[PDB]
Formats: structure tokens, sequence, C-alpha cells
RNA sequence: AAUAGGAGUAGCUUGGGGACAUUCGUAUUCAGAUGUCAGAGGUGAAAUUCUUAGAUUUUCUGGAGACGAACAACUGCGAAAGCAUUUGUCUAAAAUACUUCCAUUAAUCAAGAACGAAAGUUAAGGGAGUGAAGACGAUCAGAUACCGUCGUAAUCUUAACCAUAAACUAUGCCGACUAGGUGUUGGAUGAAGUGCUUCCUUCAGUACCUUAUGAGAAAUCAAAGUCUUUGGGUUCUGGGG
């Protein structure tokens, strides 16, 4: 946090890397070590554990989810079109 | 010119023709300020 | 060019002329034997013509081709259109403009989509030049229009749908339930267009063309 | 008006007597006993004066009473330290806020929710210099609904 | 200074009034700013129009009519003559 | 409207109603037949709901369904953890049946 | 690491004898453990589930496809990928539908596919840090690399 | 008695077409443009060319054995022009001169019901 | 000079001297059998005393009252 | 309890206010058909261009992107930018009404912040038409232009950004007082067309027309008036080219 001025947490980075990549970079990482919001008990310890899985610690539950955030766009229009039909 | 923009009485030269001019010319310089560090 | 024959255009059972004309068809050659280029077609009949009263002019009706015997198509009802002339001499400034849809199923499972239009009344009360409704009123209309439009499309048969077409008790249905939230005018079904006509029951279409 | 373009004037015109009603039974015991009950069921005092005046007829408590209905509620320790209005405008505040974290693309409600949040710190910073609300307390953007439920 | 008291078109309590596009030149236009011509036309005069219903059938029958709404520019609807350009208090004198 | 008036009934329950909440207690109460009425969250686990259930038809109390999460009841009665279920032991000015 | 996605261990119970039977199924995004899954020609439309691509109506996102019955799923495998349901025949037996490439397909009505999405989507839209980042990716992969 | 067909009159302004057909249209009868007729190879559109079209139309239809025909006008592309052509009314007047029976004559000029972007730049031609 | 006016009161709620334009009514239903105190521009539907069925329907403009009954205007 | 302010409550109040879903129509375009036979496109006038492997033209299917016309206005809403298919959902908004609540909460505001057309940037889609660049044919004294034909980037959506426009009621915003009439949109009050509809009165909007021994340099302006008869409150800006 207050260290930094822009690079913010791909400043482990910083010294190596283009700075578009590192920007790049900054957007997934934000979203990847993220700690989501769980369905199944309501708390935010929702955290990745491999890449397509999403784990709840509390509850000790495997969700499968998208490689850098819990959900896709696609797959939660999916799942509301099926639902509409 | 004012700080005021166009105003095109008898005038000279389109005022965005004018701009033009200087925009390029400012990259221009801007090109030079390169060369030089 | 090369040869072609006349062949006759009837009509259903509910149409009085029933012989709306005769068709030119190229002759035979093996594998391609003309009654393949007859069927499947599409005629634009112009109604009056058919039942011989020049007051229902104003729409046209579209024919297929369905079903041939030797020198003889029978022919099936394919959709409904108002001629665009008189759509555009109905459409008047300073009144509303209301257009009702939806997608409905007939008794013996055609499938239509069905388009209906309707103009505010000028009445005796306007005054003034501006007769618009109001928005929620026509929302409401239309709301009402298609109820008791997909009502009267859904209780019977085809060719029961088409005769209430003919003389539009459909718009006046519509008139007289609409009327209470807004007086309105020329309440026409403005096209109709099938949407599922069935591939099946040939035999059906047969007896029903009689 | 204090952000709307518009100004409408539309309010409440007292007459010009602001004295008891000549036809009135009541006493100032049972006006206070009616405030109770419907303060107790859980009214609040701008829903207890309409209440009063339509469902049991009797107008303006100022009248009817030697006192007036806020002070009464306080008086007989019913009242709420949040006021109507705060509890209102927070509620508001809220709901846009819950609607902006479902709907990010909402820019109205964004722009309604600043508005909204900056009366409510100008409602804050008048009841703070008024002797009503705590020096500690102050308004939070999310924490809001918790705290006044 | 001011030759246009409206701007020479209708755009009060409105940011933006959508652009149809002309008839005529073709160009991006203003709905409230454009010249816009209903005109309700028919399709041959007098004897075309004898000729034509001699040949029909019918005795009711009647030629259909001509709706276009033309959308004429500036330039355009003084290039083809089609209005003038008034005098100078006159530019306030509506038919 | 409905989770607004029910949310009402809750502040309401809260305010001067008795009120226990979450699973232990919930079912002490039904076990017991203190319980006037319990509210469920939908987001509930399914046997934590339906074991709640088959105690209340057994002990004839009522069971009303919350649309809100888990969390969303917590803050409705004003605390910043989830609740799920609660058992209403004294009705307040809330009106929980006609 | 071979497959883009994940693995989703789904347990059957022996129809033939008895006891409890393992099988792997490409884990569909939004599949989680405990979630149940159906499987069969009158089993219900939901995400995950594997149905003749005949019963589905049109529009669907389907994946895990297969170019003949009771091939077991040998297209549409990738992570975050997807197949659409574009049309279904007049007279039945055959369906059409699109793969990922976009391109139209046509194949019978009879063989299945599983409802909704590919789980790991997005995978490549992170772009590759470092040298060693690839040489992990090629170590569970296939001898290819340095690529000269 | 009386055979009818339908006539389908497409006016591009720069020529007149007059393109009869059975009344389904599949199986058509004549083709003659306008500009066919113009033997100078210049100067496309001509009232003139259209009313020999339509002369030369007339044989045809009397050669074949078709005795009447119903109209339908249509005006280029209704993006283009709204606009009728000039030969589109002597290729009617010519057609009443003839001697065919005229049945239901109908506009079909087919005009955007919408408000999609169209050719040139947004001041416009300049032409 | 405004001062003797009597038509002043047309306008807008605050006038020359501003006066409420709403009233109070005595208010009587048929089967009912109860004469009840009722206010012009209420904003609740209300029941009767006696028994438990309605007697006004609110509204905006005014109130819109019931179908039957009789109203007598209060005066103080 | 302010012809100040805020909050509430009420009415099948209102509307192209905002967001999400949904759905329809049409032209256009592509592919699949379909029937023709010589030209069709295009313009000051032609040619480049497309067409006998069947173009243009006719009718039909299926797909696709695009838009929402006519209706539609000296018409509505929006802080401004801006906003027009159908229905639903989530939302906000103002006026009217109020013998509802509060009790001066206010006004305008350096600093700071939010939103902010078109273009531009970056990434994914999508990429039909239109079409900066670019290519030819002309036009012409030449023409690299207007004009014609073709046509990438862009236009469209999502996700980030960018923060300027004649972003103009060229009129800072609030306040009072001044002068009439014709209209007009949203309510409330009364009376008469047949509960509804009309008309009358009245509010908040909103334009126009005429009048200013009012103003101004006049144009014009009911504000730009009530300012050498100069002080209702306040922010910002300019000092010949």
């Amino acid at each position: 946090s207050r260290r930094t001025k822009k690079v913010g947490l791909t400043g482990k980075y910083g010294t190596r890397y283009g700075s578009s990549l590192r920007k790049q970079i900054k957007k997934i990482e934000l979203m990847q070590h993220a700690k989501y919001l769980c369905t199944f008990c309501g708390k935010t310890a929702t955290k990745r554990t491999c890449v397509g899985i999403w784990k709840c610690k509390k509850c000790k539950r495997k969700v499968c989810g998208g490689a850098w955030s819990l959900t896709t766009p696609a797959a939660v229009a999916a799942k509301s079109t099926i639902i509409r039909l | 010119h004012g700080a005021s923009r166009y105003k095109k009485s008898r005038a000279k030269m389109r005022w965005k023709w004018k701009k033009k001019r200087t925009r390029r010319l400012q990259k221009k310089r801007r090109k030079m300020r390169q060369r030089s560090r | 060019f090369t040869k072609k024959e006349w062949y006759d255009l009837k009509a259903p059972k509910m149409f009085l002329v029933r012989n709306f004309g005769k068709t030119l068809v190229t002759k035979t050659i093996g594998k391609k034997l003309a009654t393949d280029s007859l069927k499947g077609r599409i005629y634009e009949v112009n109604l009056a013509d058919l039942n011989n009263d020049e007051d229902q002019a104003h729409k046209k009706i579209k024919l297929s081709c369905d079903h041939i015997i030797n020198r003889d198509c029978y022919t099936d009802f394919c959709g409904l259109s108002i001629t665009r002339d008189k759509l555009c001499s109905l459409i008047r400034k300073g009144y509303t403009l209301i257009e009702g849809h939806t997608d409905v199923k007939t008794l013996d499972n055609y499938h239509l989509r069905m388009f209906c239009i309707a103009f505010t009344k000028k009445r005796q009360n306007q005054t003034k030049s501006t007769c618009y409704a109001q928005t929620s009123q026509i929302k409401k209309i239309r709301k009402k229009m298609v109820d008791i439009m997909t009502a009267e499309a859904s209780k019977v048969l085809l060719k029961d749908l088409v005769k209430k077409f003919i003389p539009e008790s459909i718009g006046k249905e519509i008139e007289k339930q609409c009327k209470k939230i807004y007086p309105l005018q020329n309440v026409l079904i403005r096209k109709v267009k099938i949407l599922k006509r069935p591939k099946l029951d040939i035999s059906k279409l047969m007896e029903l063309h009689t | 008006r204090m952000y709307g373009k518009g100004k409408g004037i539309s309010s409440s015109t007292l007459p010009y007597k602001r004295k008891q009603p000549s036809w009135l039974k009541q006493k100032p015991s049972e006006i206070e006993d009616a405030i109770i009950k419907l303060a107790k069921k859980g009214q609040t005092p701008s829903q207890i004066g309409a209440t009063l005046r339509d469902n049991y007829g009797i107008p303006q408590v100022k009248s009817v009473t030697g006192n007036k209905i806020l002070r009464i509620l306080r008086a007989q320790g019913i009242a709420t330290t949040i006021p109507e209005d705060l509890y209102f405008l927070i509620k508001k505040a809220v709901s846009m806020r819950k609607h902006l974290e479902k709907n990010k693309k909402d820019k109205d409600c964004k722009f309604r929710l600043i508005l909204t949040e900056s009366k409510i710190h100008r409602i804050s910073r008048y009841y703070k210099r008024k002797k009503l609300l705590p020096s500690n307390w102050k308004y939070q953007s999310s924490t809001a609904s918790a705290l006044i439920a | 200074p001011k030759k246009r008291r409206n701007g020479g078109r209708s755009k009060h309590n409105r940011g933006h009034v959508n652009p149809l596009r002309c008839s005529n030149c073709g160009r991006c236009v203003p709905k409230d700013k454009a010249i816009k011509r209903f005109n309700i036309r028919n399709i041959v005069d007098t004897s075309a129009q004898r000729d034509i219903k001699e040949a029909s059938v019918y005795s009711t029958f009647q030629l259909p009519k001509l709706y276009i709404k033309q959308c004429y520019c500036v330039s355009c609807a003084i290039h083809s003559r089609f209005v003038r350009v008034r005098s100078r208090e006159q530019r306030r004198v509506r038919k | 409207s409905a989770g607004d008036n029910i949310n009402a009934k809750l502040q309401l329950v809260m305010k001067s109603g008795k009120y226990q909440f979450g699973r232990k207690s919930c079912l002490k109460a039904l076990r017991t037949g203190k319980g006037k009425l319990v509210i469920v969250s939908s987001n509930c686990p399914s046997i934590q709901r339906s074991v709640i259930e088959y105690y209340a038809m057994l002990s004839k109390c009522g069971v009303h369904d919350y649309h809100g999460d888990n969390n969303d009841l917590g803050t409705a009665c004003g605390k910043l953890f989830r609740i799920s279920c609660l058992v209403i032991t004294d009705v307040g000015d809330s009106d929980i049946i006609k | 690491p071979g497959r883009g996605a994940p693995l989703a261990k789904v347990i059957f119970k022996r129809t033939e004898k008895y006891g409890k039977k393992e099988e792997l199924i490409i884990a569909s995004e939004g599949m989680f453990t405990g979630q149940y899954i159906s499987c069969g020609t009158k089993a219900p439309l939901s995400v995950g589930n594997i149905l003749p691509i005949g019963k589905m109506p049109e529009g669907t996102l389907i994946c895990n496809l297969e170019h003949r019955t009771g091939n077991r799923g040998t297209l549409v495998k990738a992570s975050g990928c997807y197949a659409t349901v574009v049309g279904q025949s007049e007279d039945g037996k055959k369906t059409k539908v699109r793969l990922p490439s976009g391109a139209k397909k046509t194949i019978d009505a009879k063989a299945r596919a599983m409802v909704g999405v590919v789980g790991a989507g997005g995978r490549i839209d992170k772009p590759i840090l470092k040298a060693g980042v690839a040489h992990h990716k090629y170590r569970v992969k296939r001898n290819c690399w340095p690529k000269v | 008695e009386l055979v009818f067909g339908v006539a389908h009159i497409f006016a591009s302004f720069n020529d007149t077409f007059i393109h009869v057909t059975d009344l389904s249209g599949r199986e058509t009868l004549v083709r003659i443009t306008g500009g066919m007729k113009v033997k100078a190879d210049r100067d496309e559109s001509s009232p003139y060319a259209a009313m020999m079209a339509a002369q030369d139309v007339a044989a045809r239809l009397k050669e074949l054995g078709v005795t009447a025909i119903h109209i339908k006008l249509r005006a280029s592309g209704g993006t283009k022009s709204k606009t009728p052509g000039p030969g589109a009314q002597s290729a009617l007047r010519a057609l009443a001169r003839s001697g065919l029976k005229i049945g239901r004559i109908e506009d079909v000029t087919p005009i955007p019901t919408d408000s999609t972007r169209k050719k040139s730049g947004r001041r416009g031609r300049r032409l | 000079n405004p001062d003797p006016v009597e038509e002043s009161k047309k306008h807008k709620l605050k006038r020359l001297i501003p006066t409420p334009n709403s009233y109070f009514m005595d208010v009587k239903c048929p089967g009912c059998l109860q004469i009840t105190t009722l206010f012009s521009h209420a904003q609740n539907v209300v029941l009767c005393g006696s028994c438990n069925i309605m007697l006004c329907q609110p509204t905006g403009g005014k109130c819109k009252l019931t179908e039957g009954c009789s109203f007598r205007k209060k005066i103080e």
C-alpha cells in the first residue's frame, strides 16, 4: 500500500518485464488473490487453490470457477438463460 | 491572438488550420527535445 | 424461351369464386417433374377479387401451393397484410398510434405472429388540435389489445380465424373494451404471419379446402 | 428547493386560529394515550400526526395539547435517538448503494448517491452542531444499515 | 448578431434532437432544424388517369396516392427553388 | 415491498420482542415449545432448515422463509455476523400473524 | 495439467450389480462438490447435465460434445469453451450445433453433450510471465521447446 | 376468359424497368428494362424508351396469351430515393394504350422502416 | 386596492391572508348507523366504529368518500 | 412554523430520467434456392466498375449485423452530457395535496471530488452497411480536390482509459419587484356534455405574439428591466492589436 506510487502489488515484479505487461498482470493478480464470498457458508474466505478451483476454507468445499475470478460473465448468462427458458 | 479562440471577422487563414500547424509544430519541437534529451 | 402450360388456381371453401386464375408452368423433363415447381410457391391475392365486394380490396392475403392433382392446385392460406396505400392513408397526425403484437398458437396447432394497429378517436370533445393520449393509457390499451387478440386467435380453428379477420371482428371487440380506457378509431390487424404452419395433416388440409 | 431546479411550494397551511377546535372532547391525557398507543405500535411522529388527523379526526397536537409531539415522544421516553429524516435518508442511500453494488453501470444512481450522502453529511453536521447528535458519531459509507437497524 | 431567435429550429429544453438524413443532398441534419415536407402527391395527371381508368377493371377503383416525406437541407431548399428568403421582418411570418 | 415489510417486523421483534438466534438455541426453544415463530433464511443449510421445519411442525410452531442472506438477516437484526435463523419467544409490537 | 480444466469425480451406483462406481467427467464452470449431476434421455435441463443434443432448446450453451453417440465427449473439451445449438431438424434425427471455432456442423440428435461452459475460463488472458513459467508448462505437456 | 399476370415496374430513375411475371413471381414472362431499347448508348432514362419497352411487352404478352396484368410499382432501393422514375408514367400510359386489361395496381417501393446509415458524408454529397 | 377583496381565495394556498383549503365533515353511513368526524384530504381508508366495514375511500384530490352516505360540513 | 429549507405521507401522479433482462419490425447484406436473357451500375457528361461461369430485375427460405422510421410537434423527460421497438424487473424524479414532522437546518462557494458528446489510446469480441487512410476512373490548364467506382483503420458491444467541443438560453447561480394577451404539458378546484368526458378557476413548468416617457450602441431584451435616481446576496472572468 503506502510504499509505491503506481506499481502497487506488481512491485515484486517491478525491476523486470514490460510496464504494459505489468499493468496487465496487475489487473489479473488483483482478481486472482481476492477472497470471494462463499455461497455455501456466507463468509469472504473463498480462495483459489488451483487454477479452476476455488475452495472455501470454512466449509471446506470446492467450487469450479474461472482462471482468475470466481465466475465468467458467460457462465452467469448461461445459468440465467437456462432458468429463463 | 487573445486566449479566446477563432473569431473570424475578415481575419486570416483558418483558426483550426493555425491550430493544426501549431499542434504539428509542437510535436516537431518535442522531437527536437527528444533529439536533445 | 421453351414451352410452358396453364394450370388452374383454386381457392378454399371460405372464398366465394373458388377459382382465382390460371398459372403457366414449364413443360416436364426427366427427374424434375414441374409438380415440384408448382408446389410451395406463393400468390398475392387481393381478397375483393375472390368474394366480389370492393370494400375488402384494402387487404391482401398470401396463398401457398400445397396440393396439386393433374392441372389443378388447391392452395392454402399463409398470411395477411393491409395494402400500403390504405395504411398510409389511415395514419393521420394529431392522433395516437398504438401497435400491439404477440406470438400465438391456434387451436389446431398453427403457430402465428399477429400485428394490430390502432388510432385514437377524433370525437366531439377534443376541441383544440392535440388529441394525443397519455402513455400509461396507451400501455394499458396495448396490453389489453394483445390480451383480446390472443384470446380471439387461440379459441378457434384456422378457417374460422381467417373468417374473423375478413370483417375485422377482433378489431370491433378490441374497440369495445378499449373505448373505456380512451376512445379509439380504426383498430385493424395490419399484418399476420405464420411461424409454424403444419407440414403434416395434408388429409385435413384437403378436407378444409373441400 | 435545495438541489432541484424546480420550486414547488406545496406545504401545510395552518388556520389563523392556533387554539383548540370547539367540538373537541379530548383532554391532553387522551391525546397522549393515542400517541402512546401509535408510538408503541411502532409509528414515528409524522405517521402518528397524520394518523391522528385522519383516523381519529384530531388536528395539530400543539393546539389540542400544551406540547409538541417529538417533545412528547422524548418526554414519555419512547423516542428513537436517530431522527425520522436521518433514518429515511440513510435507508434511501443504503438502497442506492446496495443497488450500485449489484449494478455498476448506473451513473444516475451514483450521482444520486453522492447527492444524498452530501445531504446526510449536512444533516449530521447540523445535528452535531445542535446538542442532538454525539460528537464521536459519524456517518460511514457501507456500515450504516447495520448501524441504524 | 443573432439573426434567428430559435436558431432556425426548435431546440428548447433539450440538449440533442436526433439527426435525420436529407432526401436530396444526403446530409445528416437534426429533425427540428430539418426542412420536412410530407408530400401527398398523385401518380399521374388527367389524360393519363383517364386512360388508365378506362383500361382498368372496376367501376370503384382509383389510383394510389404517393406518401413521401421529403427532407431538404437549407442549401437544397434554396437551390431547387423550394423556398424564398422572405424579408428580414417577414422571416417570422409562418404560412 | 415484501422483504421491507418483513424487515419492519424483524425490527419490531429486535426492539420489543424476545427472540433467540442460531441453530442450537432455536432447536432448544422448539424442543421446549417456548417458540412462537421461526424465521429461516433459504440460505440456511438444507439439512439445518429441514431439522428446524420438522421440529416446528411437531411443536405446532409456524415457520417463515426469509428471502435475504444469513448475513442480511443479521444486519436486519443490527449485527455484523450472520444469523441464518431465529425463533421469536415473545411477540413484540410486530404483526407476525393475523 | 494436460487438460486445460479440472476433472470431476462423480459417483453412480452399479445398475447391473451392487455398490458405488466412480467416473471422471470434465468439470463445468459453476460445478461444485456435492453437486448432483443428471444424465440421460429423460433427464431435466440444467447446467452440467448430460443430455442428447436433440433435447436442447435452440441457442443453448453446451460443452463436451461427441461426434457420434457414446463416443464419450470427444469434442469441446478445452477451458472456458462452449458450443451453441443453432438448430434442430424439422423431422428430427439431426441437430445443428456451432463449434468453439465458430464453425457449424450437423450431428445426430441422439448424440450427447453437457450443459454449460467448461471450467478455468480466461486462462489465456494472463500473459506468460517468464521463460521458467514456459518451462513449467512444457514440463507437463510435451517435448517441444525451446522452439528455435 | 381473362388471364392475369403481374407487371413489376422497377424504376431506378437512371432507368425504368418493366419486368412482367406469373402472379407468383416465379416463372417470369418478359424482361425488357428500358435501357435495352436505347440505341444511342447514352442518356439512359427515357419515357420514350419506357413506352417502346411497354409496347414490346404488350406484343410479347399478346404472343403468349396473357390478356391482363396487375401492376406492382417499385421505385429503386428506397434508401437511394423515394422518387418514382420519369418513364414510369409513360410505362403506365403505354400499358393503358396497349389494350391489355388493367387489374389491381399497388406501390411496393422498398423504403426502410428504420434509420440505419447510408451513402455519403455527414455534410452530404456536394454535387 | 386589496383590503376588502373576497375573490382572492381562488389562488394558491398562500393568499393575501393564507388559509387552509381543507375541512372536516360529520359523516354517517347506511347500515353502520354511526356518526363520525372525517377529514377532506385524508390519506387512509377509515372503518366504522360500530362494527368492522369500511366507510371512506381516500384519494389525492380531497377524498372519494362513499357512493352512499351523508356528510354535513364541520363548523366551529 | 418563513408565498425559505429539509423529511414524511397520499393519488390505476407523470414522463423517449438511469441500469439489467426480454422481445418485435423493417430495409440492407450474405448463403441456399428461383425464373429470365443482354446488358446493369454510375454522372454536368461519361468512364473506372459488375455482367453469358447468367449480372441487374422477380419471388421464396435460412443466417447475420444495423437501426427504430412514417407516426413525431415553435412535443416530453434529463445536473449537464444526453435520452425514442415490445414487455418485465431493479431503480431514481418533480409537481400537486396535506389543520403530517422537524425547527433554521440556509444561499452562493477558493481547495478537493463526481459525472462529462464526437474523436483518440489499450484489450477482448463482433467486423453487415457506412467508411479518416489508401487505390483507381475522371473532371480540369493541371486536380494529389469537389464527382464516380473500390476500400482497409474506425463506426457496434463488453472491459479499461482519455477529460476536451460554437460542451451556446455565445446570457454564472440564487432573491424580490415589475404587463398584458395567445398557446401549451403535468396536477388540484368548481360548473355543464354523456361514474366518465368536456368547459371554468388555480398552481408548478413552458414557449410565442404585442406593449414597453423601461433598458440598451442599436440589433434586440419581460430580461439584457427596477443600475450617475449607481449597494437584494454571492461565485467566476477581462483591461487596444
